[PDB]
Parts: C-alpha cells; sequence; structure tokens
RNA sequence: GCCAGCGAAGUGAGUUCAAUGGCUGAGGUGAGGUACCCCGCAGGGGACCUCAUAACCCAAUUCAGACUACUCUCCUCCGCCCAUU
C-alpha cells in the first residue's frame, strides 16, 4: 500500500512554487488566532514552563520561523513560514516565489508570537514529529551555538 | 669585501624563560630586601616542591623597591615549576603575600616593551 | 606523562638571515611594507652622542594616528569610504584591546580584504562565509572571515554586497574601539577628522624615548659569517638577548651575593662610552620604518665610529593576520618580531622571532 | 570561546564583596559566579531575596580589557551526605525554581552513583578536605561525559596549610588519572579579602594537575560557558529558550 | 579498568642486627614519608600517600618490596638514596641499596628474589669455611631439594 | 528430547597482588611559503622550513560470523544553501 501510495507523490513541485506568497497570508493569522485561543492569558506574566509546554506539545505545522544560529552561515537570516516537516528536515516558503529546505540537525529557530519571542533549538525535535506530541522527551544533551 | 645569502633555521635556541612580576604586598608593612625576596624563592620551592627544584638557575633582574617590580629567569626545564611554586603562594613571617605574574616571555625585548596593555591611554 | 608536561616546551622558531642592500634579490622593502601593524621600533647607535636633525625629523614625524570610540562595521563597507581613503591611498585599522582567542577582532588591509577573526557566537549570529581557523583538538574556537572590498566596489548592485550589508546593518551591529590611520596616495585631499565627525576620533602622536646610556660592552661581529667564529665574533642570537636585556635596563657586571645573578656578556666585545637609544610607541606605519631603514642604511655613507647599527622592531601582540599570511596565536604569551643589524659595507641581518603558536615566512 | 568564568566561594559582608569584585574586574575576569555553602545540619532554603547584588553595586564593574558589562551569577552548592539530604534535593526540582546552577557535593558512593545516574544536577562538586578517600567507577564517569556533567574542583588549600594542599593534590592526581580528563573545571574560594591570584596562571595550576599542555585551558575556557549552557537549559527549557523582549 | 603497578626491592645494609630486628610497617611508611617531604614537597610526597604502600617486608633478610605507580617510579626511585639518619632507640646508621628493578610482575619478582638468595648462600660459603654453617648450609640445601 | 573427556610442561605478546603502543631524526599523507637546482609551452619536476597524524579502547585460550563505540583515512550514491556562465 505504501509502495502505491507513493506513485505520483505526496511532495511539493515546480508549479506550488508560484503560488503567489500573499495567498498564503491567512495561515498567519489562522496561526496567530490559534494562540490567541489557545493560551489565552497576556497581561501580568504567568509561568514560562506552561509556554514550554505548549511549544512542546503542539504541532509547530504552519508557522513563523526565522534562522538566528546555525552551523552552516548561509542557512542564518532565513525567516518565513513552514509548510512541510519531515525526519531531520522541514521545508519553508519565503518571500518572492523560492522555498527553502532547513535541517534540523544543529541549529536555532526564532519564533515570533503575538507578544514573545522564542528560541527553539532544532536539535532534538525530530523523528515524525507526531512523535513530540504523543510520548519520549527527556532531559538528555546541550547544544553549542 | 663580501655579500652573499644564506637561510639558516632553528629549532628551540631560547634556553631560557624571564617573567616580569609586579608585587602587591597586603599590609603596610614593608620591609623588603634583594636577598630576601630570593631566600623566599628558594624557602617557597623547598618545602612546596623540592629542594633539589629549588636551586634550578634562576636570578632577579630590574629589582625595583618604590614600584615592586623585577623580572626572574629560569631556563627552559622548572618554568612551570616555578609558575605553580610562586601560584600556592608560600610566605615568609605570617604577613600573608599576594603573588600576581604581570607577564611571562622567552624574549626580554616582548616582555621589555609591552604585551599586556599594549596602549595605556 | 605528567613530569614530561611539565618539562615539555613552549615552541619557538627564530630564523636569521644575512643578505645586501645593493642586491636585486633583496626583498626587505617588500617585507617592510607588506607587514602591516607595529607597535615599538627602537633603534641602537653605539659611540655616537648628538642626533642629526634630519634623523630627528624623521622620529618626531612618525605618525599620527586616530582612536574612535564605538565605530560600527557598516561604516567601513560605504562607497564614500572606499573611495575616499581606500582607493586613495593606504587605509590601516584596528579593533583595540581584544584578544584574538577570547573576543572579536577585526583587521583592514591595504590590498582592500576586510578579514575579521571571530568566535562561534558572533560567526553565526553575522551569517558570512568564512573558514574554520582556530581549533580546540576536535571543537572550532574561531573563524576568519574575509571581504575584498575592491572586488565588491566594481559591482555595488551584486548580490554579495547587499548580503553584507543587510549582515553588518540589520541583521548584527558590531561596534567597537577602531585605531586607524591613512597613508596619502591621493591628489584630492581629505581629512579623517572631518570624516569621522560624529564619533569621539582623537588624534595621537607616537611616544619617543630618548636614552644615553654609559659604558656599554658590545660583542664583535663578523658581517660574513652568522653563526660565529671561535673565540674572535659571537653569535647573533646571543647578542639579540643582550639586546633585550639593555632594553630592559639592565648592565651590570658579576655580582657574588645571597641574590646571585650568574650573567655571562657575548665575548670577545668592546667598551662602547656613549650608546644612543630611540625608542617610538604606538601605532607605527611601515612606510615610516621604510625611510627609516633607508636612513639607517644611507648613514654608513659618511665614515663614522659606528661599527653595526641596530633596528627592532616589534609588533601588536593581539592582530589577526601578520607576517603576510600567518596567524598570530596566545598560547600562553608569544609574539612575533624583526630585527635589523646593519653593517658598514651594506650588508644586513633579518631576524625574525616567533612565539608559540605561529608560522614563519622565508 | 568565554574565558574568566570561575565559581567563588565568598559571602561575609557587602565591603568585602566589593572589594573581590573590584579585584576581579581588576585582574582578569569577567564574569563572576558566586557559591552559597549549604550544609545537610541545617537545612535552610532562603532563595528569594538573600543577596541583591544589583540593587547594592554601582551599576558597572569596569575592567582594564574590552570594558564589556560583567554578568554575574548566584549559584548553591549543597553540601550532601545523608542519602535523605538527597531525597530532599530531589524535592526541589519543583517547589522552588531559581538558583541558575545547582551544585551538589556528594560523600556516599551510592550517593555519588546516583547523581551521575538518575538525579538531575549541574556540576558536581568534588572536594577533599581532612582525609576524604573516594573511588571511582567509569560507566558512569562516561554516562556524565556524555551528558555534559563538568566535574568541579574548588581549591584553596594553599592558605591555611600543607596537608590539606598535599590531600587536595592528591585527590587532584587521582582524578586526573581515573577520570581521563574530559571536562574538569578548578576554581578558588574567597574567605580573605585576597584569595585570587592571576587568571592566566590557573591554567598552570591544573596543568600541575595535569590534563594537557594546553587544553587544560581550552578545557576550562570551554566547559565553563558549556556549564552556563546546562544551567541554561536546566532553567529555560531543555530545548526552548523563551525571553520576554518588549522593545 | 586497571592500572600498570610498578615494583622496587630495597635491600638494608647494615650491621648491628638490632637494627635488622628495628622494622616496623607504619615505622618505615613514616620514614620514607618524613624523607621524601624533605626531598620533595607536596606534589611528590602526596603522590606517595596514595600510592606508594608497604607491600613485603622481612625482618632478618632485609629485603623490602615496594609499590609505585607509573608516572611516579622514577621520582620514588630517585627518592630512594636520600634516605639518611634514621634515629631510634639506638645510634643507628641503616642504607637501602636496589638490587633490580622489576616492572609489575610479582611473580618473576619472586622468581628473581631466589635466585638472589641461591648467590647469597653459595658465594658466602669458600670464604667463611666453617662446618658450624654448613650444616645448617646442608640442611636448608636439602630443604630446597624437597621442594 | 537424551547420550561422548583428556591432572604433566611451556599462544609468530601470554600476564594473572594482573609486564608490552617510551624519546629523538628523516621520509608517507593532508596543507602553506620560497631569494634553491634542472629543462625552455605561459610552465613542469625535484630540493628547504613549519603545522596535523587523533579518538574508541585496552588481550588472559584461539577462531568464524553478527553487535555496539570511531574519524587522521580512502571508493562511491546523494541532499540543501551561497556565488558564476
Amino acid at each position: 500500500l505504501s509502495a502505491r501510495q507513493r506513485r505520483e507523490l505526496r511532495l511539493f513541485d515546480i508549479k506550488p512554487e508560484q503560488q503567489r506568497y500573499s495567498l498564503f497570508l491567512p495561515l498567519h493569522e489562522l496561526w496567530k488566532q490559534y494562540i490567541r485561543d489557545l493560551c489565552s492569558g497576556l497581561k501580568p506574566d504567568t509561568q514560562p514552563q506552561m509556554i514550554q509546554a505548549k511549544l512542546l506539545k503542539a504541532d509547530l505545522h504552519g508557522a513563523i520561523i526565522s534562522v538566528t544560529k546555525s552551523k552552516c552561515p548561509s542557512y542564518v537570516g532565513i525567516t518565513g513560514i513552514l509548510l512541510q516537516e519531515t525526519k531531520h528536515i522541514f521545508k519553508i516558503i519565503t518571500k518572492e516565489d523560492r522555498l527553502k529546505v532547513i535541517p534540523k540537525l544543529n541549529c536555532v529557530f526564532t519564533v515570533e508570537t503575538d507578544g514573545f519571542i522564542s528560541y527553539i533549538y532544532g536539535s532534538k525535535f525530530q523523528l515524525r514529529s507526531s512523535e513530540r506530541s504523543a510520548k519520549k522527551f527527556k532531559a538528555k544533551g546541550t547544544i553549542d551555538l | 669585501p663580501a655579500a652573499t645569502y644564506e637561510r639558516v633555521v632553528y629549532k628551540n635556541p631560547s634556553e631560557y624563560h624571564y617573567m616580569k612580576v609586579c608585587l602587591e604586598f597586603q599590609d603596610c608593612g614593608v620591609g623588603l630586601n634583594a636577598a630576601q625576596f630570593k631566600q623566599l624563592l628558594i624557602s617557597a620551592v623547598k618545602d612546596l616542591f623540592g629542594e633539589v627544584d629549588a636551586a634550578l638557575p634562576l636570578d632577579i633582574l630590574t629589582y625595583e623597591e618604590k614600584t615592586l617590580s623585577a623580572i626572574l629567569r629560569i631556563c627552559s626545564s622548572g618554568l612551570v615549576k616555578l609558575w605553580s611554586s610562586l601560584t600556592l603562594l608560600g610566605s615568609y613571617k605570617g604577613k600573608k603575600c599576594a603573588f600576581r605574574v604581570i607577564q611571562v616571555s622567552p624574549f626580554l625585548l616582548a616582555l621589555s616593551g609591552n604585551s599586556r596593555e599594549l596602549v595605556l591611554d | 606523562a605528567t613530569l614530561r608536561r611539565l618539562r615539555e616546551a613552549p615552541r619557538h622558531l627564530l630564523v636569521c638571515e644575512k643578505s645586501n642592500f645593493g642586491n636585486h634579490k633583496s626583498r626587505h622593502r617588500h617585507l617592510v611594507q607588506t607587514h602591516y601593524y607595529n607597535y615599538r621600533v627602537s633603534f641602537l647607535i653605539p659611540e655616537c652622542g648628538i642626533l642629526s636633525e634630519e634623523l630627528k625629523n624623521l622620529v618626531m614625524n612618525t605618525g599620527p594616528y586616530y582612536f574612535v570610540k564605538n565605530l560600527p562595521l557598516h561604516e567601513l563597507i560605504t562607497p564614500e569610504f572606499i573611495s575616499t581613503f581606500i582607493k586613495k591611498g593606504s587605509c590601516y585599522a584596528l579593533t583595540y584591546n581584544t584578544h584574538i582567542d577570547e573576543d572579536n577582532t577585526v583587521a583592514l588591509l591595504p590590498n582592500g580584504k576586510l578579514i575579521l577573526s571571530l568566535d562561534k557566537d558572533t560567526y553565526e549570529e553575522t551569517g558570512l562565509q568564512g573558514h574554520p581557523s582556530q581549533f580546540s583538538g576536535r571543537k572550532i574556537m574561531k573563524f576568519i572571515v574575509s571581504i575584498d572590498l575592491m572586488e565588491l566596489s566594481l559591482n555595488l548592485d551584486s548580490k554579495k554586497y547587499e548580503r553584507i550589508s543587510w549582515s553588518f546593518k540589520e541583521k548584527k551591529p558590531l561596534k567597537f574601539d577602531f585605531l586607524l590611520a591613512w597613508h596619502k596616495t591621493g591628489s584630492e585631499e581629505s581629512t579623517m577628522m572631518s570624516y569621522f565627525s560624529k564619533y569621539q576620533i582623537q588624534e595621537h602622536q607616537p611616544k619617543v624615548a630618548l636614552s644615553t646610556l654609559r659604558d656599554l660592552q658590545c660583542p664583535v661581529l663578523q658581517s660574513s659569517e652568522l653563526e660565529g667564529t671561535p673565540e674572535v665574533s659571537c653569535r647573533a642570537l646571543e647578542l639579540f638577548d643582550w639586546l633585550g636585556a639593555v632594553f630592559s635596563n639592565v648592565d651590570l657586571n658579576n655580582e657574588p651575593n645571597n641574590f646571585i645573578s650568574t650573567y655571562c656578556c657575548p665575548e670577545p666585545s668592546t667598551v662602547v662610552a656613549k650608546a644612543y637609544l630611540c625608542t617610538i610607541t604606538g601605532f607605527i606605519l611601515p612606510e615610516k620604518i621604510c625611510l627609516l631603514l633607508e636612513h639607517l642604511c644611507h648613514y654608513f655613507d659618511e665614515p663614522k665610529l659606528a661599527p653595526w647599527v641596530t633596528l627592532s622592531v616589534q609588533g601588536f601582540a593581539d592582530s589577526p593576520v601578520s607576517w603576510e599570511k600567518n596567524e598570530h596565536g596566545f598560547r600562553k604569551g608569544g609574539e612575533h618580531l624583526y630585527n635589523f643589524v646593519i653593517f658598514n659595507n651594506q650588508d644586513y641581518w633579518l631576524q625574525m622571532a616567533v612565539g608559540a603558536n605561529d608560522h614563519c615566512p622565508p | 570561546a568565554v574565558f574568566a568564568d570561575l565559581d567563588l566561594r565568598a559571602g561575609s559582608d557587602l565591603k568585602a564583596l566589593r572589594g573581590l569584585v573590584e579585584t576581579a574586574a581588576h585582574l582578569g575576569y569577567s564574569v563572576v559566579a558566586i557559591n552559597h555553602i549549604v550544609d545537610f545540619k541545617e537545612k535552610k532554603q532562603e532563595i528569594e531575596k538573600p543577596v541583591a547584588v544589583s540593587e547594592l553595586f554601582t551599576t558597572l564593574p569596569i575592567v582594564q580589557g574590552k570594558s564589556r558589562p560583567i554578568k554575574i551569577l548566584t549559584r548553591l552548592t549543597i553540601i550532601v551526605s545523608d542519602p535523605s539530604h538527597c531525597n530532599v534535593l530531589r524535592a526541589t526540582s519543583s517547589r522552588a525554581r531559581l538558583y541558575d546552577v545547582v551544585a551538589v557535593f556528594p560523600k556516599t558512593e551510592k550517593l555519588f552513583h546516583i547523581a551521575c545516574t538518575h538525579l538531575d544536577v549541574d556540576l558536581v562538586c568534588i572536594t577533599v578536605t581532612e582525609k576524604l578517600p573516594f573511588y571511582f567507577k567509569r560507566p558512569p564517569i562516561n554516562v556524565a561525559i556524555d551528558r555534559g556533567l563538568a566535574f568541579e574542583l574548588v581549591y584553596s588549600p594553599a592558605i591555611k596549610d600543607s596537608t590539606m594542599r598535599r590531600y587536595t593534590i592528591s585527590s587532584a592526581l587521582n582524578l586526573m588519572q581515573i577520570c581521563k580528563g574530559k571536562n574538569v573545571i578548578i576554581s578558588s574560594a574567597a574567605e580573605r579579602p585576597l584569595e585570587i591570584r592571576g587568571p592566566y596562571d590557573v591554567a598552570n595550576l591544573g596543568l600541575l594537575f595535569g590534563l594537557s599542555e594546553s587544553d587544560a585551558k581550552a578545557a576550562v575556557s570551554t566547559n565553563c560557558r558549556a556549564a552556563l549552557l546546562h544551567g541554561e537549559t536546566r532553567k529555560t527549557a531543555f530545548g526552548i529558550i523563551s525571553t520576554v523582549k518588549k522593545p | 579498568v586497571r592500572f600498570k603497578h610498578r615494583y622496587l626491592l630495597c635491600e638494608l645494609v647494615s650491621d648491628d642486627p638490632r637494627c635488622r630486628l628495628s622494622l616496623d610497617d607504619r615505622v618505615l611508611s613514616s620514614l620514607v614519608r618524613d624523607t621524601i617531604a624533605r626531598v620533595h614537597g607536596t606534589f611528590g610526597a602526596a603522590a606517595c600517600s596514595i600510592g606508594f604502600a608497604v607491600r613485603y617486608l622481612n625482618a632478618y633478610t632485609g629485603i623490602v618490596l615496594l609499590r609505585c605507580r607509573k608516572e611516579f617510579y622514577q621520582l620514588v626511585w630517585s627518592a630512594l638514596p636520600f634516605i639518611t639518619y634514621l634515629e631510634n632507640k639506638g645510634h643507628r646508621y641503616p642504607c637501602f641499596f636496589n638490587t633490580l628493578h622489576v616492572g609489575g610482575t610479582i611473580r618473576t619478582c619472586q622468581k628473581f628474589l631466589i635466585q638472589y638468595n641461591r648467590r647469597q648462600l653459595l658465594i658466602l660459603l669458600q670464604n667463611c669455611t666453617d662446618e658450624g654453617e654448613r650444616e645448617a648450609i646442608q640442611k636448608s640445601v636439602t630443604r630446597s631439594c624437597l621442594l
């Protein structure tokens, strides 16, 4: 069945690259309103480990990221909303039509919230990211960037 | 008349090491002397590392009284042992002295010009 | 294992050469001009009390240099700065008091290459293409990014120039204390005090130290022998160590007492009544060192009493690139230095002193 | 490539603290980390406002180098002998969440085993005073160096006596022989107002211990920044960093 | 998971067998530590507080087998000749002398001790020429042949 | 599924209160620089100096195969990003 599902593909082509990126702008508004309806607390200050639990347990599909430090300097300085997510890479789309494939090998991403900024070290974040919300996130290893 | 060209390259011909150290005595009772500093250098390495290692060939250059600065030389064998002996703070009478090293070189010119600050404004 | 670590080595490289000033193969002028950053320029003349005015006017006019507090790097990549200082002369720039193994250190070359040695954090935050330069075994300590501004000045609308401009302006604004100089090779004059008028620029002159030393025991040399003949001439390396001892204001005899100081003077030698000592300290231009070396070469045109004069130059101990390609590291010390022992028959000795971890040029 | 990072055991009064900060900023130091010795007999927890550096110091320490603002850390050194006191430190993983680097000091071999095996700490304190012999098992050291545990060696035996010098140099030679020297950082204590030597010669005090001719200095300059990194990944989040940024 | 130990044999050569009877493990350990503390400092003597220890001692025979580490046996064996002036209940002057340095390996160290003992027996025989000791020599040879 | 041992000499290292990769110099390879030499296609070849040659780990009867831990090192299939025609 798997090899029979791999006939056409489920991945992008050349034809969805020219889709006029302002049409992808309501995805950012969808993610922003989803963060507004998920957290629902802003004003005094509250519990950054609640924020770490929301950032671990939620799917980051369709979110705004920006590479802030990486082992390759050409990867750094790339912003955009993300579209796919694989075992050790994920694919984003940027400004005027071109898409980039950023590997989660040794790198860290700035994510801009409605009023917050979060650094996410994309080292341990891997392996079919539905496994992230499921189970097995322990405390192992530090990342020097 | 003589005019020619020749390339000569050496490997470790230095055989000496020099240390410029400024002294920072804690108490105001500064009864220094040129011989007593040498006696402290002998008595420190004796109790700290050894009497055999205390009589390493060492001497003192430009021993300054008010400026509280000096240069100590040892050859390339016991420089590490001299650094650790001056590190572990051997005392004289009971007034504990802070021995803080400014600079170490194998050259008396790069040490003498400046290495530490390289401009003081 | 540990006992060998107590006494293994620091690394030493000491290279001596002999050459002629009237030789066409002599590359002393290239070695002085292509050496960029300099701190201490001293010269020594035996048997000469009163200095001539022609050399005194050259000593009193070795500078000036400039010091700018908190200057951003994106000022250094503007086309006005390239067409003003780089394309019309030799512009020299270096950060102040930032360690090469610890902090970020930026230097500017007269060929147009802005070379900056960064740590891992700044190399990741700026996002510029470089190469791994200084290691810690398996880990990497310091990177070096080189940006050729003369190639980018031909195409200012290229993607490389706007990438570097976005990296320096909006991505990571880096500011440092800069020492600046500009050797004028242009018909259109424009001072540096008017260009960097927004920041606190300070003009500085190099410090001049003069000394007249009495009863100095100078060794006897042969021009056509580097290793030294037995019982006639001395060795140039022992003469260099004695030179450092004299420049440390230390000149005494054997002193038998409790504080024993055994110091063998290089023998056979000659007593000198007056020794003239001059030390220039600051941001020394290499063209002034070229004119100083030519004047010390032409000093032996007249019959003088000095058999050989000494010109020692110590560079900056905190520069990324010295000796045209070589990296200056800091393993508990170590410097780089070059000396000239000028005889009376236009022969000279080229010495090169290397610190701990640095490669030596020919 | 962050040099000038040590751990100090120094609190008596504000005047001696200002003197030690001025001395460290004068000689060679750009990060000051203050330890707080807590033994198993007292069992006190005063974490909220015990020190208050920034409300009492004057706005900047000035150094002779790059003139950068010194980051000041407040660390906790807990002397743990009893296994129930280690269970009390197990209870403090959720109750009070401060003190960015938590430093345990073990005395029992089973407790040192579970410290490197299960107990979530940052840097294990190893000091030997007055006849403390201790054996080393190699697979927990291997799990420790794979995890990121940097071994602290707090030294000040040179000021009081010479027998303490002997026991510290013997324990340090045993550590360098068995542990093989992967991540071990040394640091000085400060009881008297002048108990600090030159920063470049701390490398030779670690070289007398051994560990390399140069990777002693390289290992302390790397592993102290890695220790601050491990404390930050324990404090903020294990993979995430969330900071409030209001321009 | 192990450390390569080194071992050393030393013979006490002296007359007046009260010196032969005056041996103890703690006394010899404190003597060696005190005479290393005169020669070497904390780094030399404190490494002997963890590495060096007494291993094999004989009162009448005077052969002492001692342990020492890989990176410290040169320091220990250089500190061995400077063991002078043992003060005790009498006015004695004992002194150590090295026979051979064996690189660990206790078994061949005991093998070399047997050949050294046989050389110490057989060479002393012809110069003395006395039957009262020769009978005990014959008994010792017979008991060794029974082994 | 069950059913078969030999107390006597001494492993191209064979120890067991548990030895064996120690120092120096030139060549190998990855690199840089040249005021050296030979040959005339701008150049090519040899010569001189320096740096790097690590880590994983340690044998007690051997071998075969599988495993896990590697990166100075070599043969390939590759991906992403940067720059050029």
